[PDB]
């Protein structure tokens, strides 16, 4: 599972001139259930 | 007021909020008042004869 915190919005900033600045952010997390239910493989040689 | 208007040209753009810029004070003008002052010299030697 995905944890989200911010939900991206309409965020602005500053100006300082004609220009207009934006940004997007966004807090996410990794949840696992259990570390021993999926499982991974490691390519290499020995 | 001295609005100060020097224009020449101006062409700007729009980097970054220009912040050098530019302003005039008001400028003062203060006068002074002058005292008058006019005597008169007369005597009963004369004051008197018609």
């Amino acid at each position: 599972t995905q944890m989200v915190l911010r939900a991206p919005k309409r965020t602005e900033l500053a100006k300082d001139g004609s220009y207009e600045k934006w940004m997007i952010e966004m807090e996410v997390g990794l949840r696992h259930r259990n570390p021993y239910a999926s499982g991974v493989l490691f390519t290499a040689a020995g | 007021d001295a609005l100060a208007s020097v224009d020449g040209n101006n062409a700007h753009v729009e980097g970054s909020r220009a912040e050098d810029g530019e302003m005039k004070p008001t400028v003062i003008k203060s006068n002074v008042t002058q005292i008058l002052r006019k005597v008169v010299r007369v005597s009963d030697t004369a004051n008197t004869t018609a």
